[PDB]
RNA sequence: CCGA
């Protein structure tokens, strides 16, 4: 199956059936006079074609949206006037083929939200020790919550969402039920009649007057309309399909699923269950169980936002119909589309669920679409997130990965969907299982997909139990899980078994080989670092993989997949043409050097040649972090687990120069720069070539309009777009006036405002697209023209870059050595990288040594192994025996017998490159799959002398983008106070921040080489003094001198 | 009159509000007439005003934004943290 | 149609028919509850209606 | 050797032993049991500082 | 912590003495003065609804498939039953069509 | 959202 099937199925359900329910609950509207009626024909709603496609919407900073037209019909109640007209109703952004959205020139995903399911839930809270008291809670899809109570005396108390407690008999008689059917419906009437006396028994009219006395001139018709509007009216209370389903399931009713409102029979059944729970029958519910939690994808959230916008729109239409006394209107005059457009734009722009997309590599892109978050509107608050909501539940087994989770403050809140997991039609997560009959795993048909129906009922075994082929389960003890407990039973009592040993983990965790030999924190770190690798120039498949790489590359969307049988007729670097045979030429476009969200490359290369047969499903072109149709995030390099001369000391990394000159770990990064020629009150800003105070050869790369050309090399400080603005104050000091009196020096009316390259960021200009309003474009308001410049650069590996493997072994490169200085093998081949062996047994990631030894056996054989995790089901020490047997078979080659030594298996002799002497002990060598991460040193280095300052506090700004200063926080002040260092602390707080005269005096004294003077009162203290005075406090500073008190003026 | 006199920090006069409403009605009528390619030249024609005056009205019709609004979906950032003192 | 296993299995049966002359104040129908195994009854407590 | 017993994120003690080490390799059940203690370490690092 | 043994039957007390307590809200609580043993004599237990009543007395052997309980379905003022196309237990329903 |  597909891995983004939840996003695809939810948007297809919205486009097919979800919007029709909103347009059918919309119609019909009427006026207060009862003379006009407008109803929307929702089934024949139309979608216009988009104005721009994906890439032209990405480069124009627009959305990939369609226009949505709902045809209306105005019927008339005075005469037979039928006015039918297509009405534009709003703009809906369309989901792309990768399952993403394009909102304002950026790719975005709508993550899946996990919430409490609608239905009735019971719990048992208690006193100091006190009485076992039971409480109910009826949760709808949308509307007020009905709760129930029992105290120590046993009073059945019902309350509405925020109100106080009143009696269930008062609620039941407020509905209109007879007192006959109330106690005739109950099983134990003696418990309920105990509450009947202390609370009293009201009449049907007497009950309606005392809810209005508690919910809010006490009246019974007003309270009747009130309760009819709370629970029993449509468009103010929706129980939902899942709510009706779960409420029929818990209370054992066969009520029709079309009814979405609450009925008094349901309240009678809930009262019956709550009363029966006090006599020890029935089961209390769990709030963290995955049977009580459902997943809300992009269909439901769009449906709710469209419901809110349609409520606003019909309020506007009803007001416009009630105000207008003149009839005979058009249907396009009564419909105002702006609240619906505003609601859709608000949902896709400023939601917790609408997230800026992780587009670093295909694995991060695939993992972001399968995230399961518990936060958001209608979900959770991070302050209200305790330990129990972050714990791992036994119902998460197979459905939510226990490993992949954030490490920051939102740990345990944002989860990941597992590999074989699937969300059903009601929103619950289900997992496939093979049937087991008479101790034999069946494996004859499709699996069952149990939706957490396996706790109280079935005995489920994991998919790593030993089993002879086409036969029973061997062994007399099988590990099972049953009633949320782990146990062991006989194989003839096992009901179900898992379908895969990697059913418990997600995709990025299933990318890790020898996972069962590593710690779980290191597996989490390996998954997180696998989502942070940059796509390299020449990607290469791993010598040791697991087997999910091809499916991950197919379902990421970076791979051109064929659709029909055919013969490829034409291949170049931009186009693959194929005629199909089984409108006779399919043209597959190949993207070349596009920019991702994280400023990385999205490049595709052809794989097929001209004139060969193509099967449907054959990979025609592979993406940036993909080669051979499979995922390829890093390279295979030669490791040696040994310490160098302190250069791999504390997780540092020593590499060779071969990884520099062989273009290993070279990546492409494309930066984007944008400038707007705005409209100012003093005059229009113009983009020109004539810039003041700019020399002769600083304009060679600019064109006739003042803009750079494609293919020019730019470095830090080079002009990209020359721009000027008409300054008009002209307040010159006497120094400038005298200097322009002497040397001519006519001061111009414009000033320099050009777009320049920041510090660093050298590269080649590749795209200089310019947008002008009179060319056909339309801009942000107040801007004449907009220039967008794309600058690409090839980044080699560097000292200070981050490097990692698949087992949570990160590190920083600290030295690049020549290959005549690197250690070498007894065939003369030097080592690519030395890793410190002390980082293995303390971090407890042993699987990297298994991976490097198996990769080195596969290097000496040439076979490219593939090993699924949890391979100890096939025997004891299976990974060790596999690795050493393959190393022996690689050493049985006629020229390569130095590869394996039987005296010390994983180790061989290594010689020193500087002296020629062998090392005293044999060293583990291998072929590891190392990755290059986005954390490069060029994005980390920053320095400030003096830049901008803040508005009120007048302290330096923060951030790399605005040349900000480092924050000297309170702990640093404590560290300087624990020393002596009163003068360091005083100059850090005054002449380096928010004392402007001290700033100027210190800079002048350093430039002229003199002593820095004594500072004054800092600026933020005076701000605090004025704020405390504006609060109404007479706070002042005083000075005593020779028997005299006087108030000092700090503002001076 | 209280809406047009209060409820805005940089307040606009009443004739500006009536001009904004007239411009809204004129753009919706000329969009009902010409279904595609909206034209500010004909918007300024049907209102008999200058196009830069129309841009001035659309610029003055904007609402201010507070300096205490968070930038991301968290409480770590603020709009006043990016504004340089002049 | 859905029964409890620990409680027992019931008979759906009506002792009266369509168009039957039943006197008022009498029984309409009854069910049994099935016994899966055999044996002697222990149990019944004092004072229980 | 053996890993023994893990701990809940609240400090509660689990019921099952882990009779394998990292050289022999854990099973799926033992990996879920170890994931309990990994979630303990991560949540406590994120929340008690 | 609660002791939850998984076996149904009749509870027998060996060397066990109860202690009834009174509390602030009215709690009926049983305490052991000295800790002893609790025995359960095994047997399959059938939960009957509270509207039912058993027929077999406190000591009588049951045969295979015999009757264990029958309740009284008693509603009044009804003489003749008439049903058309449903189960739908109903009343005489003397309705007219003019 | 991520990094330490
Ligand atoms: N929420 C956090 C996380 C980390 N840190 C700091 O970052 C360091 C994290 O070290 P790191 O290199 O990430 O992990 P190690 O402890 O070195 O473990 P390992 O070598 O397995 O990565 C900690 O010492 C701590 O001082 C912190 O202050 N607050």
């Amino acid at each position: 199956p597909d891995l983004i099937e939840i996003q695809h199925a939810s948007f297809h359900w919205f486009l097919e059936e979800g919007l029709i329910e909103e347009l059918n609950s919309f119609s019909p509207i009427s006026d207060y006079t009862g003379k006009l009626e407008l109803h929307f024909l929702g089934k024949d709603y139309k979608l216009k074609q988009p104005k721009y496609d994906v890439d032209e919407s990405k480069r124009r900073d627009a959305s990939y949206s369609v226009q949505m037209y709902v045809p209306t019909r105005l019927i008339n109640k005075e005469t037979g006037e039928i006015k039918e007209q297509e009405v534009f109703i709003g703009d809906l952004p369309l989901m792309t083929e990768r399952g993403t959205f394009i909102i304002n020139g950026a790719e975005r995903v709508i993550v899946n939200q996990i919430v409490r399911s609608p239905g009735v839930y019971y719990k048992k809270e208690l006193d100091k020790n006190g009485r076992r008291t039971y409480s109910a809670s009826l949760i709808p899809n949308r509307g007020a919550w009905l709760k129930f109570e029992t105290d120590k005396n046993g009073l059945v108390y019902v309350r509405i969402d925020k109100t106080r407690k009143l009696s269930a008999q008062v609620l039941l008689k407020a509905i209109g039920l007879s007192d006959n059917e109330i106690l005739d419906s109950l099983s134990h009437p003696e418990f309920y009649q105990k509450t009947l006396d202390k609370e009293g028994n009201p009449t049907e009219e007497e009950a309606l007057v005392e809810l209005y006395k508690k919910l809010r001139p006490p009246t019974v018709s007003g309270g009747q309309q009130l309760l009819e509007s709370r629970f029993f009216d449509p468009k103010r209370y929706d129980l939902g399909r899942v709510g009706r389903y779960k409420l029929n399931k818990k209370l054992r009713l066969n009520e029709a699923d079309t009814t979405r409102v609450l009925t008094p029979q349901d309240i009678l059944a809930a009262i019956n269950y709550l009363i029966n729970l006090e006599f020890d029958v029935g089961t209390t519910d769990d709030i963290d169980h995955l049977g009580n939690r459902r997943v809300r994808s992009v269909g439901e959230l769009l449906q709710n936002q469209i419901r809110v916008g349609l409520n606003r729109l019909e309020r506007i239409i009803r007001e416009r119909m009630t105000v207008s006394e003149s009839d005979a209107l058009t249907p396009a005059s009564l419909v105002n589309p702006k609240p619906l457009v505003a609601a859709i734009k608000e949902f896709f722009g400023s939601s917790q669920l609408s997230q800026f997309m992780d587009q670093t590599n295909p694995l991060a892109e695939l993992t972001h679409k399968r995230r399961i978050s518990a936060l958001g509107p209608g979900g959770l608050t991070r302050e209200r997130a305790g330990f129990a909501v972050r714990d791992i539940h036994p119902s998460h087994h197979g459905r939510i990965c226990p490993v992949e989770t954030p490490e920051g403050p939102n740990a345990g809140l944002i989860g990941s969907l597992a590999t074989c997991a699937r969300v059903n039609d009601y929103g619950f997560i289900e997992t496939p299982y093979f049937r087991v009959e008479s101790g034999r795993v069946r494996k004859d048909l499709d699996p069952v997909y149990l939706t957490a129906d396996e706790e109280d009922d079935m005995r489920v075994a994991p998919g790593d139990i030993p089993t002879d082929e086409e036969g029973n389960i061997i062994g007399e003890s099988v590990p099972i899980r049953y009633r949320q407990e782990f146990s062991t039973t006989s194989p003839e009592q096992v009901d179900y078994v898992a379908v895969s040993p990697v059913q418990i983990i997600s995709v990025a965790t299933s990318m890790i080989p020898f996972l069962e030999h590593d710690d779980a924190n290191r597996a989490l770190m390996g998954s997180n670092m696998q989502r942070q690798a940059v796509p390299l120039l020449r990607p290469e498949r791993p010598l040791v993989g697991t087997g999910l790489e091809a499916q991950a590359a197919r379902d990421s969307g970076m791979v051109i997949v064929s659709r029909t049988h055919g013969i490829v007729t034409y291949v170049d670097a931009t186009e693959i043409r194929v005629q199909p045979h089984s409108g006779e030429e399919i043209v597959y476009p190949i993207q070349k050097y596009q920019r991702s969200n994280q400023d990385t490359c999205l490049n595709q290369r052809p794989l097929v040649y001209a004139g060969e047969d193509v099967v449907p499903g054959q990979v025609l072109a592979d993406g940036s972090a993909t080669e051979g149709g499979e995922l390829a995030l890093g390279q295979n390099i030669l490791v040696a687990y040994m310490p160098w001369e302190g250069y791999n000391y504390e997780d540092a990394i020593l590499i060779s120069e071969r990884l520099v000159y062989d273009d290993v770990y070279t990546s492409i990064h494309i930066e984007k720069f944008e400038i707007e020629a705005r409209q100012t009150k003093l005059g229009p800003e113009e983009i020109t070539r004539e810039i003041p105070n700019v020399g002769e050869d600083a304009l060679r790369n600019l064109d006739e309009h003042g803009i750079i050309r494609i293919g020019a090399w730019v470095e830090s400080g080079d002009i990209l777009v020359g721009k000027v603005t008409p300054k008009g104050e002209a307040d010159q000091p006497p120094e400038e006036k005298l200097l322009r009196a002497i040397f001519g020096e006519k001061a111009r009316d414009v000033r320099d405002n050009s777009l320049r390259v920041p510090n660093g960021e050298k590269g080649r200009v590749v795209d200089v697209r310019v947008f002008t309003r009179e060319k056909g474009d339309e801009l942000p308001p107040g801007a004449n023209m907009v220039v967008r410049i794309y600058v690409a650069q090839k980044r080699k590996i560097q000292v200070g870059d981050k490097m990692a493997g698949r087992h949570g072994n990160k590190g920083i490169i600290s030295r690049i050595l020549p290959i005549e200085d690197m250690p070498y093998l007894p065939d003369g081949r030097p080592i690519d990288i030395a890793l410190n062996p002390l980082g293995v047994p303390s971090r407890m990631n042993v699987g990297q040594v298994f991976e490097c030894l198996l990769g080195w056996a596969g290097e000496n054989l040439g076979v490219r192994f593939k090993i699924t995790p949890f391979d100890e089901m096939y025997g004891e020490e299976a990974s060790r025996d596999t690795v050493h047997g393959l190393l022996e078979e690689a050493s049985q080659r006629p020229n390569k017998d130095w590869v394996f030594n039987e005296n010390h298996p994983g180790k061989i002799q290594v010689f020193d490159g500087r002296t020629g002497e062998p090392f005293d002990r044999p060293i583990t060598v291998g072929q590891a799959y190392m990755l290059k991460l986005v954390h490069l040193v060029d994005d980390k280095i920053h320095a400030r002398s003096t830049g901008p300052y803040s508005l009120v506090t007048q302290q330096p700004l923060g951030g790399k983008a605005q040349q900000g200063g480092q924050r000297f926080g309170e702990m640093e002040v404590w560290a300087l106070e624990a020393y002596g260092a009163a003068y360091i602390l005083q100059e850090l707080l005054t002449v380096k921040s928010d004392d402007m005269q001290g700033r100027n005096e210190a800079l002048n004294a350093i430039v002229k080489g003199k002593s820095i003077p004594r500072p004054g009162t800092p600026e933020s203290f005076k701000v605090l003094m004025r704020e405390l005075q504006s609060l109404g406090l007479d706070i002042a500073a005083h000075k005593v001198q020779l028997s005299e008190d006087g108030e000092s003026a700090d503002a001076e | 009159r209280a809406i047009a006199d209060q409820s805005r920090t940089i307040r606009l006069p009443v004739h500006l509000y009536e001009t904004i409403s007239r411009i809204k009605k004129t753009t919706k009528l000329l969009s009902q007439e010409m279904r595609r390619k909206p034209t500010e030249e004909e918007i300024a024609e049907k209102m008999e005003m200058t196009i830069e005056k129309l841009r001035f009205i659309a610029k003055s019709a904007q609402l201010p934004i507070s300096l205490e609004t968070p930038i991301g979906k968290e409480e770590d950032s603020r709009l006043g943290d990016f504004i340089e003192a002049d | 149609q859905e029964s409890d296993p620990l409680g027992g299995a019931s008979k759906t049966r009506l002792l009266v028919q369509d168009g039957d002359q039943i006197p008022p104040g009498a029984v309409v129908a009854r069910t049994e509850i099935q016994c899966k195994e055999a044996g002697t009854v222990r149990g019944i407590k004092e004072g229980q209606e | 050797g053996m890993r023994g017993l893990m701990a809940d994120p609240q400090g509660e003690i689990i019921d099952l032993p882990i009779k394998t080490n990292f050289r022999e390799g854990l099973t799926v059940t033992e990996y879920v049991i170890s994931s309990y203690g990994a979630r303990k370490g991560l949540v406590d690092t994120a929340l008690r500082t | 912590k609660d002791v939850a043994g998984d076996l149904a039957g009749e509870v027998l007390f060996d060397r066990l003495v109860p202690e009834e307590k009174t509390d602030r809200q009215g709690n009926t609580t049983r305490i052991a003065q000295r800790g002893g043993l609790v025995w359960i004599l095994s047997g399959e237990v059938y939960n009957l609804p509270p509207g039912a009543e058993p027929v077999v007395k406190n000591d009588e052997q049951v045969e295979v498939g015999s009757i264990m309980a029958e309740t009284k379905l008693v509603t009044n003022d009804g003489g003749v039953v008439r049903l058309v196309s449903n189960r739908e237990i109903e009343i005489i329903t003397a309705s007219v069509l003019l």
